[PDB]
């Protein structure tokens, strides 16, 4: 039906906004970004980065072995004997 | 899952089997024309 | 009303789902992948129709045909390399989409989730047949080994693989079939997309917090049209960056070799989008066991609704799932890696534990974590 | 006092959306040319003599 | 009521040209 | 299951995003293919369209394309009365048809170089390190005469005659024809041939990169203004009583 | 027999909340729940105070999300203050419906 | 009432028979051709190759 | 001419010297115990790599 | 409403333009061409997709291809001739459709 | 349109592509057609509103 | 023709064998082809 007059019911809330032409669109971006970027990344890093780290180890090891076992053509069993 | 299971429901299931049972037969008939089993043809 | 253009035409009212619609305020950048998703669908199509304006679907020519599109035809080269690369994007975008749904519980919208799933799988078919159109060594073999992987089914299989191919191998018969279905899928898929949109319009867009926003809703026109245009801008960026600077980079396959049915690249594998599927098949010794488990990879999506255990549809407030969500993603990356790996011990053993990890993450870990978090919050 | 460059620009071209649009059409034109010129130059500089444009001499008209 | 409460300051957000209370909005507005 | 050696990221004029193809290299390389390579490998999608691509004039390449049709001409294609002249003709097929081709080289089938740099995984590096890589078979190894040992072939053995050797040909200008020096030019003509669009693409990419960057910056700013009001706004709950 | 483990769990629960976004956000834990058919009815059952509160909280919250800004350290939701205000309401709604099923079943 | 139901049922049966044939025809064309299927199962060759190799 | 000189240089670097010792023992081990299944190829596969990395960078400045 | 399949799914409601919709009583046989028009589009489509399952688009082959569709392919003969004849129908039907709105003032819409 | 000076391959592949994609675009138009027509219902022989007999 | 013309499969095989022995795949490009095959189409009167 109608999506704007019928969403929900909201009592007692004031909002205050300003016009685009009165304000700046880039509010101390370097300054906010660093600290905000920093503050969320550091709350992400722990939850996100691990598994990727893990994959990297597994990638690294996993390729070493291959090259070894295959390049170590004598790996399985020695030559002299 | 658990909510669906009930002591009361059984009559519907029994009724469903016949309609379901009847429905099942149709597929065999439907499949068979396409399948064309020599054995099915032999039947 | 009088002369309110929008609701005058009934048709033009239907378009006010873009402009006037209630859109939540708060909203990660992640949601731009919906829109971009469509973007990609439209780009492939325009691109496809021009390539299929100079492509032929025969054994003899197909390779030549593509080769001719990239050489003698004016701006056919970019069109084709834009089309190839696009499809990468299309998938890169798809998998962001489903990530978001996984993480914030957008999948609560069961009906929307089930369409998504169909969407995903339909594109999946599309991508599988298009890559075979050019009829090059990778394509040729990839079709055989996938299609044949259907012959695992005991009673039918065998007969059925032969119907799909239109014969005993993959000669002309198969090659023209893929051309026709590749062509017609995307059109059918657009209908689906719109059907998907339809259902979603009935409950609006979930948020990072995970709570209803009805108390905070914004104009889609004012705000979300620029966001979406901006999204594009970055999307295109990636598509041209790829297409202009490293055309082949992302297109692992270097097999620009006309397909010779006795010849074989010992390293046969699907593309990045389908890389995960190939890996799943490998961990199971048995053929049939591998086909089931391949289907379940993808088809396991539609379970997750039922698996949901927490009281917070938002993972945002539940650390533990945020950790296992990420891991699945990195497990998914791990699997993609296997895909381009010799099928030998090293990779086998790895893939096998990754394929169990993926299904654990989805079937068992997350669901429990949900509960836990709920119990720590005293919920 | 005089209007900032923007205010000048504003009142002359952006009040009326007809003007605005006209501007943009015009601009799009002018801009394409400069960009190309500049951006092509820049790119040819980075590959001096590497490109046929540089190399036509050798076998041209004797 | 509404009259009792003062709107939150937008000085930070507000542009420098329109920043001054004394400065006329109209002059700033054409430029803004 | 033999380790395969892999190609260096050999210093190329074009390695870089903006770097482009060096036609003189192309030019040289061409000849290399034409004298060293036309004998057993074909290039089907390549027409005699070097003109602007290879700086060979229209008269230059017409003539170059004329003699190739006089000797190998359309008599190998099926044009009975054909001789010198034409420019739509594609590089002349070493042999009537594939099967032949394997006979001439005993079972092996000379890959069409058209797409080889692109076609072989590993690009022009591999192609250069193959031709320039030919070392002594390894203690305790056996080799059928055809099976020359090459340090960079998957199966560790290739049916390739002296690809290129010093002073194999001579270039117009006087470029020192070293095994390698010639390989550097041969690869390049392959890379240009393998990806004609790519050469054009790099130049376009630079234009695209600047426009996209400029567009992105404005959009972020344009995007910010439209969404500024919601962001700027602070809503304070007011008690009912 | 839970004295040490549960004690650790009690400490863990505070960490879990701290780990959870809602505490950081400042919005109540009860407010965060996936709005489904039961929550929905509970929601509807809320008093004007409780209920208008949940509207401002989410308003302030989706505002922050839109601006990617976190609330000041001083103004955050502390775990020790777990208003489980929906819980009471939400329980019954479920309770009613579970019954409904029992009556329907037999 | 039975007569009315019977009349409706009869119409469906006629449609189904046509439908089966029509559906089958569409399915049949896609599955195989007597182009391909001419060459299938038909192969012979001998004595033209070395007493040693493999063709 | 060009290729052939640079190759040598490359195998004159301390890491090329160092890893050629595996090649030298390889070759002799294998040639003397010729019946063994030992591959001297595999040993060569390390040398070649390091020679060639080097070659590439230098070799390039010498061609046309 | 509860368990009214139709309006439950929003999608399924959209389909009740077939079942519940107000339809005039009196109504010549002419109207059946709208529906028929759409049967023709669906027919053409399925046929096309099966023909384009065995067709090629080149000078050399095309002819042959069609010729091969009508000879060696199983039931491709009718599929193709159904296709060709279909389109005649599709048009015969379209011109009834236009005649009916030229006559009855349907074009008022 | 022809993609050349005559009607050779160029043109024949183009037709194949457009023929295949026009009926899929057409299907959306047909549904847009039906959309509009569902707002006022179908006219009759008599030419008069039938809302009294539906 | 087999069933279409009532020629058996042995009958037409034979009939199709001699046509490949005289006009055979030597006019098609099967250097060493002779009697046997059935997938071969009627022999082109002239090369082209
Ligand atoms: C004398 C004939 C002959 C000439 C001249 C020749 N090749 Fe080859 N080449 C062959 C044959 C035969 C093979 C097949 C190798 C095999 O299958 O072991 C081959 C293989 C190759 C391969 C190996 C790719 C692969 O992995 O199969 C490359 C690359 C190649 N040729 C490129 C070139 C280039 C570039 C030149 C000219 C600079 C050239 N060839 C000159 C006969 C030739
Ligand atoms: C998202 C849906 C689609 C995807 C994922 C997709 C993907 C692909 C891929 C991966 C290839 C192989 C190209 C290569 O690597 O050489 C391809 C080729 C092709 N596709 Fe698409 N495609 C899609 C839609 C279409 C459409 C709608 C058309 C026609 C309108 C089309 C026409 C073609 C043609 C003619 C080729 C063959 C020539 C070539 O290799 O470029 N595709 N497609
Ligand atoms: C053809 C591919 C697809 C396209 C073009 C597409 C497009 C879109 C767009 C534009 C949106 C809105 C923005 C957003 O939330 O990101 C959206 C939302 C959604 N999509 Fe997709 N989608 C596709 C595939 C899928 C798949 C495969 C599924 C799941 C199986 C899916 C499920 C959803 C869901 C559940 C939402 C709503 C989430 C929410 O906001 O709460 N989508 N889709
Ligand atoms: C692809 C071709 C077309 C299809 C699939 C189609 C479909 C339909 C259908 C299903 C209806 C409703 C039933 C009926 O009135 O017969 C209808 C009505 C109508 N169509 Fe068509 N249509 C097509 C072409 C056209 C054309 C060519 C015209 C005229 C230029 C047209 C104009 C109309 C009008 C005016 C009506 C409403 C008449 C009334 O019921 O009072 N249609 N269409």
């Amino acid at each position: 039906g109608r999506q704007f007059g019928h969403l929900t019911r909201v009592r007692h809330v004031i909002t205050y906004s300003l016009s685009p032409f009165e304000q700046r669109a880039f509010p101390h971006y370097f300054s906010k970004g660093i600290p905000n970027v920093l503050r969320r990344t550091r709350a992400c890093i722990l939850r996100v980065a691990p598994p990727f780290v893990a994959f990297y180890l597994v990638y690294t090891w996993g390729t070493q072995e291959f090259e070894k076992s295959k390049r170590k053509n004598p790996a399985a069993y020695e030559n002299d004997r | 899952l658990t909510r669906f299971l009930g002591p009361r429901y059984r009559q519907l299931a029994r009724n469903w089997v016949p309609t379901a049972s009847l429905w099942g037969a149709v597929g065999a008939v439907g499949l068979v024309w396409a399948t064309d089993w020599r054995l099915i043809l032999d039947w | 009303m009088t002369n309110i253009r929008k609701s005058h035409p009934l048709m033009k009212i239907v378009n006010n789902a873009f402009i006037d619609l209630p859109a939540p305020s708060n909203i990660s950048s992640w949601w731009n992948f919906g829109s971009l998703l469509g973007i990609c669908l439209i780009l492939q199509i325009l691109t496809g129709l021009f390539l299929a304006m100079h492509y032929t679907s025969d054994t003899t020519t197909a390779f030549s045909s593509v080769t001719h599109i990239c050489r003698d035809v004016n701006y056919g080269w970019i069109i084709r390399y834009m089309h190839a690369n696009g499809a990468s994007m299309f998938f890169i975008c798809l998998y962001m989409h489903v990530g978001r749904g996984l993480y914030y519980g957008s999948y609560t919208f069961l009906e929307t989730w089930n369409i998504g799933v169909i969407l995903l799988l339909t594109v999946m078919a599309t991508a599988f047949m298009g890559y075979v159109l050019p009829w090059g060594q990778m394509s040729f073999w990839g079709a055989t080994v996938i299609t044949n992987l259907l012959s695992a089914i005991p009673y039918i299989g065998t007969n059925l693989v032969e119907w799909i191919w239109g014969g005993f191998s993959v000669d002309k018969a198969t090659l023209t079939r893929f051309f026709a279905f590749h062509f017609i899928l995307p059109f059918i898929i657009m209908a689906i997309a719109m059907v998907h949109l339809l259902f979603l319009h009935e409950t609006g867009s979930n948020n990072p917090t995970g709570i209803s926003s009805d108390v905070d809703k914004i104009p889609f026109h004012p705000y979300y049209t620029i966001k979406d245009i901006l999204g594009a801008l970055l999307l295109i960026l990636a598509l041209m960056l790829l297409v202009l600077f490293a055309p082949d980079l992302l297109g692992d396959p270097d097999n620009y070799t006309p397909a010779n049915p006795l010849n074989t690249p010992p390293h046969i594998k699907p593309e990045w989008y389908f890389l995960f599927a190939y890996a799943i098949l490998r961990s199971i010794p048995n053929k049939l066991g591998g086909v089931l488990a391949l289907a379940f990879s993808i088809l396991i999506l539609a379970l997750i609704p039922l698996l949901h255990t927490s009281k917070q549809r938002s993972m945002m407030f539940r650390p533990l799932s945020q950790c296992l969500f990420w891991a699945l993603v990195a497990d998914l990356l791990t699997l993609t890696w296997i895909g381009g790996q010799p099928v030998e011990h090293p990779y086998i053993t790895i893939g096998q534990l990754a394929s169990v990890l993926y299904f654990l993450l989805i079937l068992v870990l997350m669901p429990t974590a949900g509960t836990i978090e709920n119990k720590l919050l005293k919920w | 006092v005089a209007p900032t460059l923007t205010a000048r620009l504003y009142s002359l071209l952006f009040r009326r959306t007809s003007t605005f649009a006209l501007t943009i059409v015009v601009g799009a034109l002018f801009f394409e040319r400069a960009f190309d010129q500049g951006a092509d130059a820049i790119y040819e500089h980075i590959n001096e003599g590497k490109l046929w444009k540089h190399i036509k001499h050798k076998y041209e008209n004797k | 009521s509404h009259t009792d409460i003062k709107v939150p300051d937008f000085s930070d957000y507000r542009r420098p040209e329109v920043l001054d209370s004394t400065k006329s909005s109209k002059e700033s507005s054409e430029a803004r | 299951s033999d380790l395969e050696l892999h190609p260096p990221s050999y210093p190329w004029s074009h390695r870089g995003l903006l770097s482009s193809l060096d036609h003189t290299s192309i030019r040289r390389g061409f000849q290399v293919y034409k004298q060293v390579c036309s004998s057993c490998h074909s290039m089907d999608y390549v027409a005699y369209r070097h003109l602007v691509g290879v700086c060979y004039t229209e008269d230059e390449a017409k003539a170059l394309a004329e003699e190739v049709e006089v000797q190998d001409g359309p008599n190998e294609d099926g044009e009975m009365f054909m001789r010198p002249g034409k420019l739509s003709d594609y590089f002349p097929k070493p042999y009537p048809n594939p099967e032949a081709a394997r006979a001439a080289n005993n079972g092996a089938l000379p890959p069409d170089l058209s797409y080889i740099v692109r076609a072989r995984h590993g690009g022009e590096d591999y192609v250069f390190s193959l031709l320039t890589g030919y070392c002594e078979p390894p203690t305790g190894v056996s080799l059928r005469e055809g099976l020359y040992f090459n340090p960079y072939f998957p199966g560790q053995a290739i049916g390739m005659a002296p690809p290129i050797y010093n002073e194999v040909l001579e270039f117009d200008d006087g470029t020192p024809a070293t095994m390698s020096q010639v390989a550097k030019d041969v690869c390049t003509f392959l890379r240009w041939a393998a990806e004609p669009e790519h050469d054009h693409r790099k130049r376009m990419g630079l234009k695209m990169l600047l426009m996209m960057g400029l567009l992105l910056p404005l959009v972020y700013a344009m995007k910010r203004h439209k969404w500024s009001v919601l962001k700027s706004r602070k809503l304070a709950y007011r008690p009912p009583k | 027999a839970v004295s040490a483990s549960s004690r650790w769990l009690e400490g863990i629960r505070k960490w879990y909340y701290n780990a959870a976004g809602f505490n950081k956000l400042g919005l109540m834990r009860d407010d965060t729940i996936h709005e489904n058919d039961d929550v929905k009815e509970a929601i509807r059952r809320l008093p004007e105070n409780l209920y208008d509160d949940r509207v401002f909280r989410i308003k302030r919250a989706l505002d922050l999300s839109m601006r990617q800004q976190i609330l000041p350290k001083e103004q955050w939701t502390k775990y020790e203050e777990d208003k489980s205000y929906l819980e009471p309401y939400l329980k019954e709604v479920i309770r009613e419906r579970k019954e409904r099923e029992e009556w329907a079943k037999k | 009432k039975g007569f009315s139901y019977l009349v409706t049922a009869t119409t469906t049966v006629g449609v189904a028979y046509a439908a089966k044939n029509v559906v089958s025809q569409f399915v049949s064309s896609m599955s195989a051709s007597a182009d391909v299927l001419a060459m299938s199962k038909i192969e012979i060759k001998l004595s033209d190759i070395p007493e040693g190799k493999n063709m | 001419d060009p290729l052939t000189t640079v190759r040598e240089q490359c195998e004159q670097l301390e890491k090329c010297v160092k890893a050629r010792e595996r090649l030298e023992l390889c070759d002799e081990r294998v040639s003397s115990r010729s019946q063994t299944e030992e591959d001297c190829t595999e040993e060569l596969l390390d040398f070649l790599h390091a020679r060639d990395h080097c070659v590439a960078h230098k070799l390039f400045n010498s061609l046309k």
